[PDB]
RNA sequence: AAAUCCUUUAACGAGGAUCCAUUGGAGGGCAAGUCUGGUGCCAGCAGCCGCGGUAAUUCCAGCUCCAAUAGCGUAUAUUAAA
RNA sequence: CAAAGUCUUUGGGUUCCGGGGGGAGUAUGGUUGCAAAGCUGAAACUUAAAGGAAUUGACGGAAGGGCACCACCAGGAGUGGAGCCUGCGGCUUAAUUUGACUCAACACGGGAAACCUCACCCGGCCCGGACACGGACAGGAUUGACAGAUUGAUAGCUCUUUCUCGAUUCCGUGGGUGGUGGUGCAUGGCCGUUCUUAGUUGGUGGAGCGAUUUGUCUGGUUAAUUCCGAUAACGAACGAGACUCUGGCAUGCUAACUAGUUACGCGACCGGUCGGCGUAACUUCUUAGAGGGACAAGUGGCGUUCAGCCACCCGAGAUUGAGCAAUAACAGGUCUGUGAUGCCCUUAGAUGUCCGGGGCUGCACGCGCGCUACACUGACUGGCUCAGCGUGUCCUACGCCGGCAGGCGCGGGUAACCCGUUGAACCCCAUUCGUGAUGGGGAUCGGGGAUUGCAAUUAUUCCCCAUGAACGAGGAAUUCCCAGUAAGUGCGGGUCAUAAGCUUGCGUUGAUUAAGUCCCUGCCCUUUGUACACCGCGUCGCUACUACCGA
């Protein structure tokens, strides 16, 4: 999920979530790769996969013009 | 193999008694199933009218166990109900089918119009209470069949009437009540008394009373 | 720990509800005294069940669930946190025989000591002995602390709760040396008048009963046992408690008594032994009052409704009898 | 009436990828699946009883089967059931 | 219920009146009323039910009953306080794996792990990816690799160096094996507990529409649905009981050179003593087989003369101790014992596997199991002497050499033979110290020495010097227990390359107290009652939207 250590110190207060649904959050990180202790609410199965969900607003690109190409006669392909 | 107990039993296995009607004419109590099973043979079908299952009040706690309804019948003559309650449902089941042979009862069977041919209706219309299920068989022309609600018709049936106008009152819905109530009707065709039997009845022995001899032996 | 902070508060009250009444408090009754939600409060029960927070029994009548140790101790710390005294968890703690000591830390970060009562008759009497535990002892702690005594500062009780302040240390029972006998004894000596004087004998002052703070300063805590000085033995409790402290300090740190207090004082301090006319405004009140009881009433008969686990059991029994017809 | 349609008749007109049958349902009532995937008290279903909170016989699909059949559902008035 | 009967076999006359529950006996109108009110009397809307009879008894905060040293009483020994051994949490750590959390977790996982085990952490290796098909490949697919660099590693692991290895492959597609990986809340089995507490269940008959009941009980009695006996019941099956092992006793029986005794001859030394030597008599001692034996039998008390209890004579014995243990259950433990297992994850810079290294043992701390103690009934020092269950190809004797750990050499034992007559420790008889932190108690440490094993630094263990501490019988609380029983004291097995402060057995010394009760923590009966009711959470603040009133 990570890959430094400071990375995971980064998103220390962001909750995870699980595809299984488990609710869950980081603890320690461990390694100076990007690996991680985690709490859960319950026991997770080995087929599962943790995720973490990162939001930022985004605002549209200002492209407008007004004049618009006169189209030719539509056809079928 | 049956090795009989009773004094009726005993003169069933040998060939003392011919029919099941020599049973019925002195009212004797057959306490036996294979006496049933010997006279009415391989005619005896049975239908399964209901399976519910009772969860029972122990101080164990709860355990299930299964209450059979099965009406027997020989058509054209004979009926039979019985109720079973155990452990496993064959065991439940062959168990009120054997309490069902027990309670054979005959059927007088009547006409509706002129008397031309078999008979095929119930001789009057008669009834059958039980319970607040009030049962009434009603006197229908050849050919109409039975019309009657799903269990009644089955044991109508099963008693070898062809065509009978049903009418039931009260809480039809609980089986056992409605059944019983309708067994009850059937008995009781015997038990009405019209003009044909007003004649002083002439009384034979009864099968105690004439093999006697053949009873000192056993 | 605390993820789940909506309906765990109300479902959990309403166990507490029938706790106080009956025994094992049934499902059906639950949901009509949590009338927030409705028909959902069942899978917040199989979450409960999976933390130490609610027990099933299914016996032979009695269905429903009660309330844990630990599930007890949880609703606690949800009320302390909306009093905003607790909201995290220091890790030092003294796990003991009548209760446990868990450091709990505020929104400033300060740290304080937290006490939960663990009396351990059904588990249901057990969960109402540590509630009068924690009312009585916080009863006392806030009337020496008014009353200059060297106890900890009182905080907070929620029903079985004592938040109390931090003072760490060690208990004088596994103690080596002190750097000042005497002074230390004194201070000791001083405190059983102390008592006495307010009306008051400690009963079991011991060397089990005191905690030393940097040497200095003597800490008593544990106050359930305490008795009136108008008991007819007052003065053997008085003399026992003093024999206690002058053997310990001769057997320990060889230090022998140049003073023997023996002063009966009742009571020169508190004696802490005890220790048209109808306006429209009213009529809309009154007539809500009636009006929310009228649905209160018939939404715990659509919840009592809920029974679930009577109509699964009868379910599976059916599809048996009839594959094997 | 003049037509049309029917009837009557020349010729052409049938091998399943057609000249392809539909609507409702498949826990109980009630005839027919503890089949497979998806969903996870959500979406939804369900006349009523109820189904769904991670093995869903009840939801959405696939397959399979059942009832009616060129018809079959649904809402309502009304009669028997009463 | 003799009417509530003469009702589907439905009609003697006749008046009033009900049609799921609520809303609601509320509004409105009328009418009576001095008034309070009475009579008459809706709808909108809401709800799958409101309810009546009967029946078992999950729960009583019922009352009674009875039961248990995992309860008490009468007691004995402790724990808890010290020091240490190990388990749990807690906290630092790369990791200090994990399960277990009141009895029913916490010397538990035969969990006494140096490596291994090993799951954990760090660095590396290997392929142990079966198979089908495609690609490549014989003008070689691929395999193994000295040197030198790197590398902990004579790790061809990578690189240079250029030699071998003959299809034994290799790359991919699928996709099989494998995991001490996840789920014991997806399963089996085993186990724990409820419960070591005592019942469970038909068949047939009887009662009731049926659920159900009777059997399964007034009373006495018993651990008890036991027994006597009463009786709409009568009979059963299953388990406890009836038994299996062990122990007690036999001068009776079957027997012994791999246990003997007796005796004789020989020997030795003061008629003796000898476990010193060999023949004959035989089983008492010793082994171990059958068959006895004790059943509340005898006598006397008390008991509805009844099941039984009590007391004592004869008796070895007038309770020997365990094992095995029901109907049902907990969402008790356990994928970490399984080649028993379902899914899901991870499968080749692997969660497979080996390799080296650490860790599981870490330390302010609480909680627990346990050893040694706190001394004079004691320790040290001699001398004296006495077992049993056992184990053995690793047990060991016998000679010598080193105080001692141990070394050297020769023997016995695959076993009633050798250890071993298993010459065990408390205990017994003398010497020493003498109320004191003492010679009691030995923690914590410095030096050496010897073994075990590829390795003892995180002392594996064992010895010999030093060092020589807290500790003065321990509050609140609690634990265990009734006769060869607590407790003292050693021994042997398991664990083990080296090893028992744990444990499972064995003896040896050996008691005081009670032979009772329902007070306590609980548990068990019996009797009786039974399918969260009512009266005591709110205040203000701006915006829109709904429905009433209204100048």
């Amino acid at each position: 999920m990570f890959f430094n250590r400071e990375d995971v110190l980064w998103f220390k207060p962001v909750e995870l979530r699980t595809k299984w649904g488990r609710r869950g959050h980081i603890k320690e990180p461990l390694g100076t790769h990007g690996h991680m202790k985690c709490s859960f609410d319950g026991k997770l199965k080995s087929q599962d996969t943790v995720l973490m969900n990162l939001y930022k607003r985004v605002f549209p690109k200002w492209t407008y013009d007004p004049y618009v190409p006169e189209p030719v006669p539509w056809l079928k392909s | 193999e049956w090795m009989p107990v009773t004094k009726l039993g005993r003169l069933v296995k040998d060939m003392k008694i011919k029919s099941l009607e020599e049973i019925y004419l002195f009212s004797l109590p057959i306490k036996e199933s294979e006496i049933i099973d010997f006279f009415l043979g391989a005619s005896l079908k049975d239908e399964v009218l209901k399976i519910m299952p009772v969860q029972k009040q122990t101080r164990a706690g709860q355990r299930t166990r299964f209450k059979a309804f099965v009406a027997i019948g020989d058509y054209n003559g004979h009926v039979g109900l019985g109720v079973k309650c155990s452990k496993e449902v064959a065991t439940a089941i062959r168990g009120a089918i054997i309490l069902a042979k027990l309670s054979i009862v005959p059927v007088r069977r009547g006409y509706w119009g002129n008397k031309i041919g078999k008979p095929h209706t119930v001789p009057c219309k008669v009834t059958g209470r039980c319970g607040s299920v009030l049962v009434r068989l009603i006197p229908a022309p050849r050919g109409t069949g039975i019309v009657s609600a799903p269990v009644p018709k089955k044991l109508l049936m099963m008693a070898g009437i062809d065509d009978c106008y049903t009418s039931a009152r009260g809480c039809t819905a609980t089986l056992g009540n409605f059944a019983k109530a309708t067994f009850d009707a059937i008995s009781k065709t015997y038990s009405y008394l019209t003009p044909d039997l007003w004649k002083e009845t002439v009384f034979t022995k009864s099968p105690y009373q004439e093999f006697t001899d053949h009873l000192v032996k056993t | 720990l605390r993820y789940m902070s909506r309906d765990d508060f109300r479902v959990l009250t309403a166990v507490e509800m029938g706790m106080k009444n009956h025994e094992i408090v049934p499902g059906s009754l639950i949901a009509s005294i949590a009338s927030l939600k409705h028909g959902g409060c069942n899978k917040v029960l199989r979450e409960l069940v999976k933390h130490k927070l609610i027990a099933w029994e299914r016996t032979k009548t009695v269905q429903g669930y009660r309330l844990t140790n630990a599930g007890y101790d949880y609703l606690a710390l949800k009320t302390l946190s909306s009093r905003q005294v607790v909201e995290s968890v220091g890790n030092q703690m003294g796990v003991g025989k009548e209760s446990d000591i868990y450091i709990v830390a505020n929104e400033e970060g300060q740290q304080f000591a937290l006490k939960l009562h663990r009396l351990g008759r059904h588990n249901v009497s057990w969960l109402y002995l540590s509630r009068l535990s924690a009312m009585k002892e916080f009863a006392y702690m806030k009337a020496l602390y008014e009353r200059k005594f060297p106890v900890p500062k009182p905080i907070d009780y929620n029903r079985h709760a004592v938040v109390m302040e931090l003072i760490n240390g060690y208990p004088l029972c596994q103690i080596h040396h002190v750097e000042d006998p005497a002074s230390v004894y004194d201070e000791a000596m001083e405190l059983i008048v102390k008592l006495a004087n307010h009306g008051l004998i400690h009963g079991d002052f011991n060397e089990f009963n005191l905690i030393l703070d940097e040497s200095d300063h003597i800490t008593m805590i544990d106050f359930p046992q305490m008795v009136s000085t108008s008991h007819p033995n007052a003065e053997w409790y008085f003399d026992r408690d003093v024999k206690c402290i002058k053997d310990f300090f001769m057997k320990r740190f060889s230090y022998e008594s140049e003073l023997f207090p023996t002063f009966k004082d009742i009571r020169r301090e508190d004696t802490l032994d005890v220790e048209s006319t109808i306006p429209p405004e009213l009529v809309k009140q009154k007539v809500k009052r009636q009006l929310t009881k009228q649905q209160k009433s018939a939404v715990r008969r659509r919840l009592q409704k809920g029974a679930n686990i009577f109509t699964k059991q009868r379910r599976e029994n059916m599809q048996n009898i009839k594959s094997s017809l």
